[PDB]
């Protein structure tokens, strides 16, 4: 069904499909052939859908989470990447595009949450969580407020509750074990017990989220948030004098944000295995190809180490890079619609008061 | 796709009327925690109009729009609707419905969103 | 009532244009073997404008109608569809579906019909 | 859920509303209770909805085929008519609302297919079927056709193929025996098979349906066909000068068309079943209250012989009410849309040739 002797390749149409249009057109001028970049509409439905009939794309890009269903039903390919070219990319980012013990694609960009905040009103940001209490004191002494960021996920509020020892999924070579779930444990009865005192504390609002956070922090009223890459566009429009570091520490241990990684795909029906390969080794996933595709889309940080250290001068990207290293890389198994329910509802529950710390994190589990 | 999403409820409607909208959800949705609704005129940029989130009620909606439409939910028809009143000229477009179990960034983008239905199509004179 | 029909796709066309309706039917529809189209304008008698045989695939057209509307099923997406092709303003009614498992009388009559559905509102101006 | 004092009667947009409503009133005049007469649209699919949540009218107007599954769900409560009453309306009748050995609701109207012929063109219309192709040829012979009717709906070819026997569900004391069904008995093979002759000698068009009979009978093109009492109105318009008479025999046994009678069902959850019933009995199913609401929609054959030979003068009405005698009741169980179904496709694959009329009859069976 997918013609051969030519490559296609459906992307997002919030990334860089003109740089991946242009590195199209090097792979083309090299070899002599051509390859399609499109942006789809509801591509994350329509390409399992087309890839259950045989159909779609040579190389899909999304992010890793959805890869294990993909490979669940069998619409990705395995890869076969020397050492050479694996020693060129990130041990975790490997590891997040492994599954069942094959690797299924290639990592493309690295995606995570991070400090932000305010230079003018913050010179030096805490590195340690338990700096904020006093900070936000200070802060309200001159009328302010420390941090507030979106209470209302999981994806935002597990970094301080996962900070010493909790996980979603026991991850072990290769494998993750569903039995074993890390909800109710020592650590991340502490880091929500924390988090609830922060809140009853008055330092925090149960009822913030991501719109009233963002607000805040770009009117000045806040000294410090925590958002992903996607709000340093606003922020900059804000003209805020705003810095990003890494996530402040629990109890001597770094936080460990959700790491969303993008990767490249491979359909299992394509015929054109061996030249998307190659195409993604040595013209897609090189120095020139990837400031290409972040002349026209910013990508954050990268599987390149290449890139990755040129990268580095930017202090949002080389604190973004680092919060991702000391962070947990997303799984990809399905069962976590019934994680995120659990842990909102615990989450909910354990800030409006309703139930305690540790029967809601004992209600999560169950 | 276990998830589907139908609009339904717009019409040709003079400037100053009133009208609903319909979205209905089937399938496994019992892990969808967001519900939006986004607009798009022809060769125009998906814009978000209103958001619902699903666990504790609470609703967003655009600056242009804040205060004329009103967003909600049907627990017992997973069904949601929103109420556009006030019409004005400015407000066709084709409007979407959207749902998603989570996401990382602000529940008015399109990219927030996983599940899209098909689209209805509200004008205004 | 296992058996929904939801119709979608009605639209504000000028004199002369195109349009298309679909009807989706879910459930337990095996038995249905009658599709057909209905349109009723304010205060007006619901009138029937297209009907369709699944069996053998023929089709029933009135006669202000014939050789205008085209009514086709997918049995693929189990949805009925009716082109709406040379509209005049005397075309504006509200678009019902309707199926039906037998009938004893004519297929273009309200009557015949067991199943309905919500409807949908066609402007021709 | 339903108000106590006044009586709620649901009936369908095509009957004699008015007259209800003017038998209401007389109900009210005569009683004291307020009588209150609706044609809600969409009553097939409504009636039950609000009968499942114990709401719903006190009164449902419906045929007797879906009175059978209501009274399964347990929508519709037992009447208990004395003898004397029960004399008063015909034996087959109160056959049409017996479900698990209990009545269920009240016969009011009989309706039937009947033989409709053209009087100018035929004053002496055949009494068998084995005339009929005689009487083709002889028409043919002037250029012009007999009988032709719907072919495309087992409601109507079922009266000349079951007229020998044939039955759709064996019906004994009171049940249907679902695991005994007749459609390939000797009788109704017979009655295929001549039906099938009578299409192979170009007597008939297989491709004939309602619309093309109707139309060629009310312009004159046909001698006979087959129709019920709601096509009248059309051959009234039409001007032809037609006659309704007894259906022709087959092989000396009278066609048995499938008969749909109109009753009168209470609600299980109405709390006004006593008052119900009495002006069912004493002032609905009256000859006063019978004719005002013929006046108001004509109704054909009724139950009530009070009445019944007084529209007896009518021929028309006299012939529908002797196919409905003669013809073969219509059962209330939900497996006749698969007894639909069946017996369609027999009727097709054998009009059509893809099928003998035995091997057509053996798959409907199976």
């Amino acid at each position: 069904k997918i013609e051969e002797g030519k490559l296609v390749i459906w992307i997002n149409g919030d990334k860089g499909y003109n740089g991946l249009a242009e590195v199209g057109k090097k792979f083309e001028k090299d070899t002599g052939i051509k390859v399609t970049v499109e942006h789809p509409d509801k591509l994350e439905e329509k390409f399992p859908q087309v890839a259950a009939t045989g159909d779609g794309p040579d190389i899909i890009f999304w992010a890793h989470d959805r890869f294990g269903g993909y490979a669940q039903s069998g619409l990705l390919a395995e890869i076969t990447p020397d050492k050479a070219f694996q020693d060129k990319l990130y041990p975790f980012t490997w590891d997040a595009v492994r599954y069942n013990g094959k690797l299924i694609a290639y990592p493309i960009a690295v995606e995570a949450l991070s400090l932000i905040y305010n230079k003018d009103l913050l010179p030096n940001p805490p590195k340690t969580w338990e700096e904020i209490p006093a900070l936000d004191k200070e802060l309200k002494a001159k009328g302010k407020s420390a941090l507030m960021f979106n209470l209302q996920e999981p994806y935002f509020t597990w970094p301080l509750i996962a900070a010493d020892g909790g996980y979603a999924f026991k991850y072990e070579n290769g494998k993750y074990d569903i039995k074993d779930v890390g909800v109710d444990n020592a650590g991340a009865k502490a880091g929500l017990t924390f988090l609830v005192d922060l809140i009853k504390n008055k330092h925090m609002n149960a009822d913030t989220d991501y719109s009233i956070a963002e607000a805040a922090f770009n009117k000045g009223e806040t000294a410090m948030t925590i958002n992903g890459p996607w709000a340093w566009s606003n922020i900059d429009t804000s003209k805020v004098n705003y810095g990003v570091t890494v996530l402040p520490t629990f109890k001597g241990q770094p936080s460990k944000p959700f790491v969303g990684v993008l990767s490249a795909g491979i359909n299992a029906a394509s015929p054109n295995k061996e030249l998307a390969k190659e195409f993604l080794e040595n013209y897609l996933l090189t120095d020139e190809g990837l400031e290409a595709v972040n002349k026209d889309k910013p990508l954050g940080a990268v599987a390149l180490k290449s890139y990755e250290e040129e990268l580095a001068k930017d202090p949002r990207i080389a604190a973004t890079m680092e919060n991702a290293q000391k962070g947990e890389i997303m799984p990809n198994i399905p069962q976590m619609s019934a994680f995120w329910y659990a842990v909102r509802t615990a989450v909910i529950n354990a800030a409006s008061g309703r139930q305690t710390v540790d029967e809601a994190l004992k209600d999560a589990q169950t | 796709s276990q998830v589907q999403l139908v609009e339904n409820g717009g019409g040709c409607v003079k400037a100053g009327g009133s009208l609903r909208l319909s979205c209905v959800a089937s399938g496994d949705i019992k892990y969808i925690s967001y519900l939006g609704w986004f607009r798009q005129a022809p060769g125009k940029e998906r814009e978000g109009v209103a958001a619902l989130y699903t666990s504790t009620g609470r609703t967003y909606y655009a600056d242009s729009v804040k205060g004329r439409f009103t967003v909600s939910l049907d627990n017992a028809k997973n069904t949601v609707y929103l109420q556009m009143n006030s019409l004005k000229p400015e407000d066709t477009a084709l409007y979407y419905c959207a749902a998603a179990e989570w996401g990382s960034q602000s529940p008015l983008t399109q990219w927030f969103y996983r599940y899209w239905g098909q689209g209805t199509q509200v004008m205004v004179s």
